[PDB]
């Protein structure tokens, strides 16, 4: 802005930025699989005792 | 000794064991030695690995099973002792040698060496105070109640015709062959 006033070869009424418009897995449930979860803390403390 | 006497049904293919009064041997599992076949890696893999019984029949394809009672004669003596310890264990006897009386059975035409070695076990490793090594054919006569009978066993590595007289066979008229279904 002050430099815009300084030099003569400077145009005015310039919205310098012009942008466009702006607006705003499934097989874990598969029937044939025997999908298992673990809770590793429990089984870990369980098998943890296996001093092998 | 004032305890229930142990009865040892020395079956060639299927060995058995039990006590007095009963009609079926208290604990039954055949005669074999199931050595392992792999190497433990995961914590959960059992140890000792020369397993008998549930683990044997269970993991047949994982245990190199062998047979000590070859020709009706045990060859894995020490291992058979441990199989008796397996019987002595919580599984079958839950007791000691020194506690219960024991009764060993035998086939005809047996070498003395086997009987001697067995006695070494029975009174040195095991320490039974009431024990004797009996026969098997006369025991089948006790079962039948007969007197002058011919007993024909049918095992895996033993076959003998025992012409008995009142439970006392002629120890000469008896024939014995050490081969069967094996
Ligand atoms: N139902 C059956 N049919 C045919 N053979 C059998 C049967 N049951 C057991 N056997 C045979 O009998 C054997 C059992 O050995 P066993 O008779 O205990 O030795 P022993 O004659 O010293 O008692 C097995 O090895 C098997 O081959």
């Amino acid at each position: 802005d002050p430099k815009y006033a300084d030099l003569p070869g400077i145009a005015r009424n310039e919205p310098d930025v012009y942008e466009t418009s702006d607006l705003p897995q499934e097989e874990l449930t598969s029937t044939s699989v025997e999908h298992i979860i673990v809770n590793p803390n429990a089984a870990y403390d369980k098998f943890k005792d296996k001093r092998v | 000794i004032a305890n229930q006497p142990v009865v040892i049904d020395n079956g060639s293919g299927v060995i058995k064991a039990g006590f007095a009064g009963d009609q079926i041997p208290k604990y039954c599992f055949p005669n074999y030695v199931g050595r392992p076949k792999h190497v433990r890696v995961m914590a959960g893999a059992l140890e000792g690995d020369i397993f008998i019984g549930p683990k044997a029949e269970e993991h047949r394809g994982l245990l190199s099973i062998r047979y000590p009672m070859e020709h009706g004669i045990v060859k894995d003596w020490n291992d058979m002792e441990r199989i008796w310890q397996y019987v002595y264990s919580k599984d079958q006897l839950q007791t000691f040698s020194e506690e219960h009386p024991v009764l060993l059975t035998e086939a005809p035409l047996n070498p003395r060496k086997n009987r001697e070695r067995a006695a070494e076990v029975f009174f040195e490793t095991f320490n039974v105070p009431a024990l004797f090594i009996s026969m098997q054919a006369v025991l089948s006569l006790y079962a039948t109640g007969r007197t002058t009978g011919v007993v024909l066993d049918s095992g895996d590595g033993v076959t003998h015709a025992v012409p008995i007289y009142e439970g006392f066979a002629m120890p000469h008229s008896i024939m014995r062959i050490d081969i069967a279904g094996r």
